[PDB]
């Protein structure tokens, strides 16, 4: 009864978002036509946290699927689990965002955000007592970034006591899949430093780094990368759907991690990621997952955690394990590695243990680090972008759509302000 | 086989039926539900029931097979589950 | 006559409370569904159940309990457990959303959507009883469900219920091994409002139980089931002079006159002497003078403060089983001759002894043995000064740069309440120094 | 089966005799004849291969 | 006798040569002697080093050679499809 | 009452304790799972066992002994053998990493990690005494916890336990035949410590038992467990007056009053007299005259020293069996008439006798016979000084070049404590010189 409705924004958000319903419905015995064919009652006893219910023994997800072009939504119904979404919630338009943040924020998505805020609030008034919202998008384009930023400011000003999530595969230096990629990103953190409860930042550069080095996956398509993300969107909503010897909901990890009200960019990584060759030679135990949460190789975001200082660490486990051995191994790390951990916070790890594991795995774990290594993902975009605003490299495709030159120096100052609040608390 | 009236959670097809107590209607759903496939391996409504291994001393320091994945038990109990 | 209610608050309070009540149905003849079977020769007197049970008609016994929390996911497996039919359904009162490790979201925001309803159930339990010996409170000093809603409950019980005995049970947050990051933030706003409404107040930290479960019991890798099985045996010993007749018995209202020197010092320490394993304690005997030594051992204490560098103010033992008053007074003569144990100068009497005939009841599925005799202790020592003064630093590392304060401040409290509750914790730091200085 | 249930005799009666030694002789005789049949069959197969 | 594995694409296993070229001795009943031509046939299981491989087909040159020697080959069996690779392909 | 707690230290200390706790269990009626049989009675009843054993409520006898080692794989056969149900688990104290034949790796570095545990378990064995006679120590002068942690054991037992009797039996290094090269740095530096802490101290050489076997019990090729079964026949016979009633008793305290003239000389010798085999036992009549004659004899002595190079200071005969107090005295008066068996001038009495009824127990699997009577001796001769000088040479051979000295100096240890300990062994050779010179 702490239900959360889901939003999927853009081509990046829909492919990430449609995988999350392919894995959660597999966690709850639900066939591709939506009905129940499960095996336990623990599947069905909190299925009403991401679902409505319809007559006849069928459940529909509480997801609204948003776009500006109608091409991507044909691809989601043509997917294997596309039948389960209610057709009233597919909300989209006629023309495209142009890979412009500005043309998807000011011009085009404004005629469509009235329509989204009618099918969003139909979900939010049918709830028992609503808990949160979700959003999946990328910080490098028009539909993911631009209108997906506008929708957040309208959810927040009407529901400012709920909890809010955001997912982001933020742009990278070494890979580059848009030439206006820093103009989209640097402007769009303006409403993620001020106007969100949470935001996870993931990097497509280090998605490839896990897939070649840890999993030995020879050619990873975008199917396997989105599988690697969807086991961490699952991992935060585990104590909300399943029992535990210790519990950690959404609100608990909101309070404990975030120290100061504008430092909420996190660094996820699933623990028992392992390859098919070394699955048979490897032992799962609670020390052994802690060895693999914490190393700089399995971080999904492409920053090196041993270049800054950890502030707080979460670890949302999954399985029947001993509560000494969970708490033994966090005393282990802070006293072994003690330079990398912050000095004025004495117990730096929040822990939690669930009961029902991911399917097939006897044990699993997750990790949500908050480090001062995140400034090299903000400062590195800053010189990536300020090379271009010196000569006004692309501005006539944004300035001509309704905005002026002061709104980048307003949002470069704020981008530098976030970097300045890490070298404060890091040293 | 019913849930007691203060129970919070999901039961199938409560929201359409009417005019009955929670325990009576929950008994009616768990008895008759032909449309939905009720699962066989269900772990909630428990039945009420009342509330070598000795060839080595409790201080033995050596390797015992399969006995680092067992927990919450004594030395003799973990060795009993590892062997037998 | 002699009824007493027990409320369990928090997820830690409920999960301890499942362990205490599988102890108390097996203590007596009662089956899990509440029915007492006929003619099966149990060890009580006649009304040995009555201090923790009502009596409805056709051989059905209902507990004197109420389980409360703000989150519904942890009482719903009590509404479907083996013990689902044992409780009346209108006791297990659950909220809608959780405080999630705030006082200020439990004591100030969402506790008032529920405190009106438990204090109507507290009437209908205490309206039935003849005369209350005293409530029992079960909680933990971690979060805000088990520590913030607890604090408003005792502001409302100390006014409405006079001066009946209110024996809380706590879990002090273990200093080294811990779960939350804001554990010291919760546990110093607590001592300001539980210096005034708990007539007795116990402490057990989770880290010390982990050592005993490694050494004496030989459970390498314990979980939270084993730890709550031994808290129940300690509560079962403080209540065994209510229901079973004794050779020398002490009740609830006689600890308070005897443990507590001054009205601000009511934090005892609890030990259980033959916490020991069945495959190993076949070999050693358990004489009365042998298990009196294991109470005073530094390693066996249940809060990680060494009693060797603190001087005792009193002790309060409780012997069950096959014990005679000769062998008790012989052992107390031995302890007072050792130079390691220091008693305080103005306490020449020293001790306080209870003797019973009812042995401690073994629980199947548990981890201890079937011993003939056992001992609890309720020490009151000077050594508690170092368990405040090493959680009063972890508070002051974090509050000097105002980390995490911006969450509590928005939900109904100000910047002075963190300050008002910090000299109120270094005021009590001085009483344990000024009292134990010799004459 | 004959040796297995002759070895359960009570004390003193358990004595070596002609029956025990003849039983030990005939079990090895039977194993030797079985090995000879195994050799003859295993070489009949290779002459069948030659005929094919 | 040599044993090889052809490299399949997205399988994470270390793939390639499995047993190096050497004479292989028999299972421990009659341990001392090594493998010869006669022990090899189709639709049978052959044990190398604790691992029992299953044979399901031959080559055309192998069919001609073994039929030349004099063994009549069994009917060819079939290889069950790998579930992980089937799931990944579909 | 009359209780004595034995502490066994080192692999040689544990492997001796096993052989002499199979003797004690068979000496009384005790089965290898603690509990006596109920259908039969092997030993006739009393509370004889209550000076080695101890009883719980349900009738189970658990010994009051603690085995220690700094290496975890000699205790792990005690924990799995036939006598694993007999010992309560925390008496079998074990270490983590070895002592590596150093002292400074068992006296300063690694011995500090296991002196906390053994001094809380032995206060729980001396709590349940009423009157403790005195400890027993079993070790060897070769190793690193058998002779390095044993020194730190006794330096604290002389502090918290006052002056309860710390009796030690010991193995002295044989000098020709010795397994380790590192040995004289051990057996100098441990004699310097057990001078001021031990109350009695018996030496037995491993080489000197090898030829007591091969001549008397005609065993060419003896193993260490043929060799340990003779030591239990000594340890039991000096304590068989505590348990088993006798015509003339002697406790542990009456040895030290009657064998040790001066406070450094507490080094007896040993001899078990009818050390005979069962193919030669029932043809000889082992009369008391011919098992007291065969006990002074220089072949049969158990240390590699000869009594014909010094002079006796005191004896301590321990008869056991079918012995009469008169025939004891008729054979003491024969030994004194000799001009070769030399007794010191200032001891005209000479002897201390003890007569006990219970005959010595035969062990299944053992080598000796069940004899009808038997004799011990704890002679205190002047001729121990020759075994001080053979150790003094082999120490001083190495130390004038500093061989193996970097292994001890580098482990928390002063480099001049090898020369404190050689003047404690050069003063002690003159003390045996000056209590042998005659008064004129
Ligand atoms: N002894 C014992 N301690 C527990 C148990 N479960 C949790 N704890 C301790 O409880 C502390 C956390 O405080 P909680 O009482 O669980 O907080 P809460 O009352 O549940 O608050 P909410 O989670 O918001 O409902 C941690 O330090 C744990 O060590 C238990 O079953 N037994
Ligand atoms: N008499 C006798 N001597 C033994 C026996 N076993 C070993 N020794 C002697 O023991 C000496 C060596 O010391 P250790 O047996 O290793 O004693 P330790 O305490 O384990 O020494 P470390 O290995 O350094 O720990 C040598 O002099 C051996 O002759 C035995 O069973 N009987
Ligand atoms: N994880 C993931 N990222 C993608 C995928 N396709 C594209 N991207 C990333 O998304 C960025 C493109 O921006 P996008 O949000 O898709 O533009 P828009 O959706 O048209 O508004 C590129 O930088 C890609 O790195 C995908 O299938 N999975
Ligand atoms: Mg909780
Ligand atoms: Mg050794």
């Amino acid at each position: 009864m702490r239900e959360i409705v889901h939003l999927q924004a853009g081509q990046c958000g829909n492919q990430i978002g449609a995988k999350f319903w392919e894995v959660i419905s597999d966690e709850h015995g639900i066939d591709p036509t939506g009905t129940y064919h499960g095996d336990s009652d623990l599947q069905l006893e909190r299925i009403n946290v991401y679902y409505n219910e319809a007559t006849g023994g069928k459940y529909v997800p509480r997801a609204v699927l948003v776009d500006l072009e109608p091409g991507t939504m044909d691809s989601v119904r043509s997917g294997p689990f596309g039948q389960i979404f209610r057709p009233d919630n597919f909300v989209f338009g006629q023309s495209g965002a142009g890979n412009n943040w500005a043309k998807g924020h000011y011009t085009e998505g404004a005629e469509l955000v009235d329509s989204v805020l009618d099918v969003v609030r139909k979900e939010a008034e049918s709830c028992d007592c609503l808990q949160g919202f979700q959003l999946t998008h990328s910080l490098g384009g028009g539909t993911g970034s631009g209108m997906g930023t506008l929708l957040i400011s309208k959810i927040r000003e009407e529901y400012p006591d709920r909890i809010m999530n955001t997912f982001s595969v933020v742009p990278s230096p070494k890979v580059s899949d848009t030439v206006v990629e820093p103009y989209n990103a640097t402007l769009s953190v303006h409403q993620l430093v001020e106007n969100t409860d949470e935001t996870y930042c993931i990097d497509n550069e280090a998605l490839y780094d896990i897939c070649f080095r840890t999993l030995k996956l020879t050619t990873p398509t975008y199917g396997d990368l989105n599988h690697l993300v969807s086991a961490t969107m699952s991992g935060v909503t585990t104590c909300l759907r399943f029992p535990g010897q210790l519990n950690a909901d959404l609100r608990k990890l909101a309070v404990n991690m975030v120290p100061f009200p504008r430092l909420h960019f996190f660094m996820p990584g699933f623990a028992p990621l392992t390859s098919r060759g070394s699955q048979q030679y490897r032992a799962l135990t609670v020390p052994e997952l802690t060895q693999q949460m914490f190393d700089a190789k399995n971080m999904m975001a492409a920053c090196d955690p041993r270049h800054g200082r950890y502030l707080t660490v979460a670890a949302v486990f999954r399985g029947r394990m001993s509560m000494k051995e969970v708490d033994e191994q966090m005393l282990n790390v802070q006293n072994k590695n003690s330079s990398y951990f912050v000095e004025w916070i004495p117990n730096n790890v929040k822990t939690a243990v669930c009961d029902i594991p991911p399917r097939g795995l006897k044990m699993s774990a997750t990790f949500i680090g908050n480090s001062t290594a995140i400034q090299e993902l903000f400062k590195r975009i800053s010189e990536q972008f300020t090379a271009m605003f010196r000569r006004k490299a692309f501005l006539h495709w944004y300035t001509g759509e309704g905005m002026d030159e002061m709104e980048f120096t307003e949002a470069e100052s704020n981008m530098n302000d976030l970097v300045s609040e890490y070298q404060q608390y890091q040293d | 086989p019913h849930y007691i009236p203060g129970y919070t959670g999901h039961c199938p097809l409560l929201r359409f039926s009417m005019g009955q107590t929670y325990g009576q209607m929950t008994g009616q759903l768990l008895r008759g539900s032909p449309g939905l496939a009720w699962p066989p391996a269900h772990r909630t409504l428990l039945p009420p029931i009342q509330p070598l291994s000795s060839s080595m001393v409790p201080g033995y320091t050596g390797f015992v097979p399969q006995a680092q994945f067992i927990f919450a038990k004594n030395c003799s109990q973990v060795w009993a589950e590892a062997l037998n | 006559m002699r009824e007493c209610i027990s409320v369990h608050v928090g997820q830690a309070g409920v999960q301890i409370g499942n362990a205490c009540w599988e102890l108390y149905c097996l203590e007596h003849g009662i089956q899990p569904d509440g029915q007492m079977p006929s003619d099966k020769t149990i060890g009580g007197g006649d009304d040995s159940f009555n201090t923790f049970f009502s009596e409805t008609g056709a051989g059905k016994h209902v507990p004197r309990a109420v389980f409360v929390d703000l989150e519904p996911t942890v009482i719903d497996e009590v509404r479907t457990g083996t013990y689902r039919q044992l409780f009346h359904p209108e006791q297990l009162i659950t909220g809608k959303e959780d405080a999630a490790n705030n006082y200020a979201r439990g004591h100030y925001t969402i506790g008032k959507e529920l405190i009106d309803l438990v204090l109507d159930r507290i009437r209908k339990l205490a309206d039935q009883c003849t005369g209350l010996q005293g409530f029992l409170i079960f909680h933990s000093f971690g979060g805000g469900t088990g520590s913030g809603f607890t604090s408003l409950l005792m502001e409302r019980l100390s006014v409405d219920y006079g001066k009946k005995s209110k024996l809380e049970f706590s879990i002090y947050p273990a200093p080294q091994v811990s779960t939350a990051v804001v554990e010291p933030y919760n546990s110093i706003l607590t001592t300001h409002t539980t210096l005034e409404h708990s007539d007795c107040a116990f402490m057990v930290d989770n880290e010390a139980i982990y050592d005993i479960c490694r050494r004496n019991l030989d459970i390498e890798r314990p979980t939270y089931t084993n730890l709550n099985r031994l808290i129940g045996q300690i509560v079962s010993s403080i209540t065994a002079s209510l229901r079973f007749d004794g050779a020398l018995n002490v009740d609830l209202t006689e600890f308070q006159t005897n443990l507590v020197p001054y009205p601000r010092i009511h934090f005892p320490l609890a030990t259980y002497a033959p916490v020991i394993s069945a495959e190993k304690a076949y070999h050693e005997q358990l004489s009365v003078a042998e298990i009196t030594n294991a109470c005073f051992e530094p390693a066996n204490q249940m809060v990680k403060c060494d009693p060797r560098h603190g001087k005792y103010m009193a002790c309060c033992l409780l012997y069950r089983g096959d014990v005679v008053p000769k062998d008790v007074n012989a052992a107390i003569a031995t302890i007072k001759t050792k130079r390691t144990i220091q008693f305080v100068d103005w306490c020449p009497t020293g001790f306080k002894v209870g003797i019973n005939y009812q042995p401690p009841t073994v629980v199947p599925g548990g981890d201890l043995a079937k011993v003939q005799r056992a001992v609890c202790m309720l020490s009151n020592t000077t050594a508690i000064a170092e368990a405040w003064a090493r959680l009063d630093h972890k508070f002051d590392l974090m509050y000097a740069k105002r980390a995490f304060v911006h969450w509590y401040v928005g939900e109904g409290m100000e910047e002075g309440e963190f300050s008002e509750a910090r000299e109120d914790m270094a005021a009590l730091e001085k009483d344990y120094e000024e009292v134990g200085m010799d004459s | 089966t004959r040796l297995e249930t002759r070895t359960h005799r009570p004390n003193v009666e358990l004595c070596r005799d002609v029956a025990q030694y003849r039983l030990i002789k005939e079990v090895d005789e039977i194993t030797h004849n079985v090995a000879r049949l195994k050799e003859t069959l295993a070489q009949a197969h290779v002459e069948l291969k030659g005929l094919n | 006798v040599e044993v090889n594995e052809p490299v399949l694409q997205n399988s994470g296993l270390p793939q390639g040569i499995f047993i190096r070229r050497h004479r292989i001795s028999l299972p421990p009943p009659n341990e001392d002697q090594f493998y010869t031509v006669h022990h090899f046939n189709v639709n049978t299981d052959i044990v190398f080093y604790g691992r029992t491989f299953k044979v399901y087909d031959c080559d055309a040159f192998t069919k001609n050679f073994l039929t030349k020697i004099g063994v009549k080959l069994n009917p060819p069996g079939q290889c069950p499809e790998d579930p992980y690779m089937k799931t990944r392909r579909e």
